[PDB]
């Protein structure tokens, strides 16, 4: 038990830092917010 | 001119149609227009 709350315990640890610095994991995320903001732009574009 | 309130306008040739405030936004003094990020008139400079 104790060694499993540990790597446990730890390894949440890393989900913060992996996501505290490294910005590529939310691409995904991030990926959908774009292309409905890119679409829009090349919507409002149009009326020009 | 009046503001805080729908009206419609035309200034100095450019013509539209809005809602006019005072605002915060530091214009360029040899310039005319704010603008925007999908290039729609976001600003003007009241020439009198
Ligand atoms: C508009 O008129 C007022 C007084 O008639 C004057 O003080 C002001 O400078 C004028 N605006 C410009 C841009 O000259």
């Amino acid at each position: 038990q104790k060694l499993i709350a540990n790597q446990f315990n730890s390894a949440i640890g890393k989900i913060q830092d992996s996501l505290s610095s490294t910005a590529s994991a939310l691409g995904k995320l991030q990926d959908v917010v774009n292309q409905n903001a890119q679409a829009l732009n090349t919507l409002v574009k149009q009326l020009s | 001119l009046v503001k805080n309130k729908c009206v419609n306008f035309n200034f100095n040739g450019l013509t539209g149609t809005g809602v006019l405030t005072e605002s915060n936004k530091k214009f360029l003094p040899f310039q005319q227009f704010g603008r925007d990020i999908a290039d729609t008139t976001d600003a003007v400079r009241d020439p009198q």
